[PDB]
């Protein structure tokens, strides 16, 4: 009756000669497989945002992009003032190396870069501008430029930090101010006191002030090393530096 | 002071998150503030190496 | 010695037969009525 | 998390794994829903999105 | 010894069949009603 | 000494495999809609 | 010596294969926007 | 003095753009203010030397 | 105190719902409250091994 035994454990080993630690353990060869074919040799690029001017001057070295193959870069372009300016037409070389989906009546651009290490330009003609503005496109750096805003010297059809500020984001060209005793974001860039709080300012009077609907204040003033902030009922005391 | 937790992890670049938010990335040679510059990356383990023999792991809160 | 392999082959083809019968899960069906 | 304009800050990045739907629903500051004009993808072999 | 090798035929034929099972994963389906 | 080519002729076939799975780029796409 | 000759033929067909590379030039397309 | 960052670095040309926002293009014969003439240039990891001996690399902020 | 069940089981990680009803993902290193560290997870019969010498298994009233 043993015969029946060694029967059905040679038909077991014949029919699953897989162990399952072992199923397990192919299982993670194939992740490791995966991670292998999936991992990038090198330095992967950081990921960056830009903002430039664009000249007309002769005289002036065109722009430049950094690229990355697989990657969709958004170029906005905006005049002077900052105000979009719609696109009339573009054109591209070498269409192979990079593939752009651009709504017509949009301002933006979509692109992507197929090829490996082949750099080219582009050629963008706006609505209100005669002059072409020519761009040298160039894939594989070490910081991929995401988004690319491009002011021109220009002014499209339409025609602020403090408002920035009321937002969050800190002003350009400011440099950081430290306080002490209270938690405030303050800047100084031309010798003009600027603050950011929930609070009230007090003592030194606001030149110029603005609020938010939630509740976030913003005020400008000149220099003043003191400042003296009342809440709910009590009046507490602060200073900076500098 | 101000404290960092893993927010993102690959081989090569490394995503960090602040104490109050503040969300970063770095290089191999990367001089950070608060904690000198990373030593070694690693991509397993989640180990974020310094030379101020802090190693920055992830929230395990949020793990 | 020569009697387990047909001992084994014929164990062999209802296990391969077994397998499929507690593979597939059959589905349900629901009926809306008014 | 916070969405930032600057130049100089940092994209937000998210977190993915093989197999799974992960649900992103775009918000503002003051928490009101805000509609998608449109979006572009990069490698749809590998990434599905559905949006009505 | 050559024992081995018919037992490393059919365990390549299994795992490759199982290596094609975990590559892929169908994709999901989005379904509506108003 | 014909080990070594064999699994030389391996290598290759999985190289040229790796390098069409590298060769080829996915295209962006984009959808709008009111 | 006699290795030279099978090293010269997948120098020349891999080279012909770069050399003709470098021969398409492809033309441009300007697009319209309104 | 103006610090000069490379902005985009191949074979042959260079990129830069200065601390002031000075953009520029030079190549192994170039004339640099302040640094000299360019004696030799690496596009690989973007070693670019001047010849009075200063380098010029990218940011450490843009690594 | 809260007394810990199991609501869901994996390989990997597991699940602990308490007396107040909090459900939380636990992996081996993670802490727990009132169990101290989770030495070791068993995904068989629902075992799960702390450092306090507690196991935390299923209800009795609902296994």
């Amino acid at each position: 009756e043993v015969i029946d035994k060694k029967a059905f454990k040679d038909m077991t080993r014949n029919l699953y000669p897989l162990n399952p630690e072992q199923v397990v353990k192919l299982k993670q060869i194939y992740e490791t497989s995966e991670y292998a074919k999936a991992a990038t040799p090198g330095t992967p690029p950081k990921p960056t945002a830009t903002s430039q001017f664009v000249n007309l001057s002769p005289g002036s070295t065109p722009p430049v992009i950094r690229l990355s193959q697989g990657f969709v870069s958004s170029l906005v372009f905006l005049d002077s003032t900052g105000a979009p300016w719609p696109i009339a037409a573009y054109d591209l070389g070498d269409p192979s190396s990079f593939n752009i989906q651009w709504d017509k009546t949009s301002n933006t651009l979509m692109i992507q870069a197929t090829k490996l290490y082949n750099y080219g330009n582009l050629a963008v003609r706006l609505r209100g501008l005669n002059t072409p503005v020519m761009l040298t496109l160039i894939p594989g750096q070490k910081a991929v430029d995401y988004r690319v805003d491009l002011r021109v010297q220009g002014y499209g059809p339409n025609a602020d930090l403090l408002l920035h500020v009321l937002e969050g984001v800190p002003p350009p060209g400011s440099r950081r101010l430290v306080v002490s005793g209270g938690d405030a974001r303050a800047w100084l860039s031309n010798e003009k006191m600027y603050v950011r709080t929930n609070l009230t300012i007090l003592s030194p009077g606001w030149l110029a002030s603005m609020t938010s609907a939630d509740g976030t204040h913003a005020y400008e003033m000149q220099k003043s090393p003191v400042l003296l902030v009342s809440w709910h009922g009590k009046v507490m005391q602060l200073k900076v530096e500098g | 002071r101000i404290i960092y937790y893993i927010q993102a992890v690959i081989p090569g670049r490394a995503w960090l998150i602040g104490s109050n938010g503040s969300t970063l990335t770095v290089r191999e040679g990367s001089k950070i503030p608060g904690y000198g510059m990373v030593k070694l990356i690693d991509s397993l383990q989640g180990r974020i190496l310094t030379s101020s023999g802090q190693v920055i792991k992830f929230s395990q809160e949020d793990s | 010695q020569q009697e387990i392999q047909q001992r084994t082959s014929d164990m062999l083809t209802a296990a391969t037969q077994l397998v499929q019968d507690w593979k597939q899960v059959e589905t349900q069906v629901y009926t809306e009525g008014t």
